[PDB]
């Protein structure tokens, strides 16, 4: 129930679709990352949840991701 | 180069109009989320962008006693397009050695020089500060740990794209590419001038990029008379320009120049940054021209995305104490 | 002889 813009839901679909079917030894998953598999299941349910964001809520002028 | 390049920069078929002038207080996060930043922006001044750029006299010697004299600096030799090395004072000497004296044409696009004095004296657009990955994505302890200001991999901490100076003695020359990984770039003309031949990423350029790359035909092909619409357009001094994700471009120098520019990674072009990166792929780009951890930084984004909307987190609990000592400070 | 990354040159 956040709104994100459609640049950012098919984006991230790409992303995830990308590193998910990449090979263990092109994956590339970082030292900080705990299980990249609970984290890709956890991206789809979330794209699946915000895709009816409605394109003018989702101009909110300030990104998503912002540091505390 | 089997082509003559000033008749490239004396034509008048180069007439396409790609590039959108902006007034500075409009290029803010609300214009990335309607438009996903697809169009390549010139700001002829810089009101409203929030940058901060050195001294306007500042000289590729004050370059130097910032990052150190005997600091390796890749150069390109302008004839061949290849790589060359040679330290900061050398560099130095070459960009002060009269023009006639000058037996070679080369040109500095690749002085990163994050971790050095100079760091503090040029800031980049505000807005490019909201979306930047690096910024925004990678964990934060990692990036401040930074401490060696070349481009050593084994050093690396993040990725060491952000700012880049450009030192150009008039002539220079930087044939058709595309930005590593499909970073976006801006680019700011601190003293002196650029032209810009540019081609929009559509799937036939793409491919006619990646054939003329996989041909071995490139310095005999100017990329531009290949396509069926091309701009060419010149920076002029202050002037800021930002090149999206994608768009192949050639550069020439028509005077001694510094410039100041970085690259990024946004999260409202990654399926164009994607493909660039399986382009690089295909063609055998060497590791060392590409974008450092690159699927690293993938991971690191969508752990943010899930972690922001949801606050659930996918980072180890010692990264994750690490981001929260970072939030007391 | 540091292998190095993030050098922007055409390919
Ligand atoms: O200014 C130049 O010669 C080249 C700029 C550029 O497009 C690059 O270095 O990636
Ligand atoms: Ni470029």
């Amino acid at each position: 129930q956040v709104h994100l813009t459609h640049f950012e839901l098919e984006g991230l679909r790409c992303l995830v679709d990308k590193l998910e079917s990449l090979p263990l030894h092109k994956k590339c998953v970082p030292t900080g990352i705990e299980d990249e598999d609970a984290l890709i299941a956890d991206v789809k349910i979330l794209l699946e949840e915000l895709a009816s964001s409605d394109p003018k809520l989702a101009l909110t002028g300030v990104p998503i991701v912002q540091w505390p | 180069r089997t082509f003559d390049l000033e008749e490239k920069l004396q034509t008048n078929k180069y007439n396409a109009n790609f590039v959108t002038f902006m007034e500075g207080k409009d290029f803010n996060v609300e214009y990335i989320q309607r438009g996903g930043l697809r169009d390549p922006l010139i700001f002829k001044n810089s009101d409203g962008l929030g940058i901060k750029m050195p001294d306007p006299d500042f000289t590729v010697n004050d370059v130097k006693m910032c990052v150190g004299s005997r600091r390796m600096v890749d150069v390109m030799d302008v004839n061949t397009q290849k790589g060359i090395e040679m330290t900061m004072a050398q560099w130095t000497r070459y960009y002060e050695t009269p023009e006639e004296e000058r037996e070679k044409l080369y040109n500095v696009i690749s002085l990163e020089f994050s971790h050095t004095r100079l760091e503090n004296m040029v800031q980049r657009p505000s807005t490019v500060d909201f979306i930047d990955w690096v910024d925004n994505m990678w964990p934060r302890h990692l990036k401040e740990s930074q401490t060696e200001s070349t481009n050593a991999i084994l050093e690396m901490q993040y990725p060491k794209v952000q700012k880049y100076c450009l030192m150009s003695v008039r002539g220079c020359y930087t044939d058709f590419h595309v930005d590593f990984g499909g970073t976006s770039v801006w680019y700011h003309i601190h003293q002196g001038g650029k032209v810009f031949w540019l081609i929009p990423p559509t799937a036939h350029n793409l491919e006619l990029y990646e054939n003329w790359l996989l041909s071995g035909k490139q310095g005999d092909i100017f990329l531009g008379d290949r396509v069926s619409d091309c701009q060419r357009i010149e920076l002029k001094q202050g002037y800021t320009f930002v090149i999206p994700s994608g768009w192949i471009h050639a550069v020439y120098t028509p005077t001694d120049t510094l410039v100041f520019g970085g690259n990024f990674l946004h999260s409202f072009n990654i399926p164009m940054q994607l493909k660039i990166y399986s382009i690089e792929d295909r063609t055998r780009v060497p590791n060392k021209f590409r974008y450092p951890f690159y699927y690293e930084m993938c991971w690191y984004v969508l752990e943010r995305y899930v972690y922001c909307i949801t606050n659930r987190s996918h980072l180890t609990k010692d990264f994750q104490k690490e981001s929260l000592s970072m939030d007391m400070e | 002889a540091p292998a190095t990354g993030g050098v922007k040159k055409p390919h």
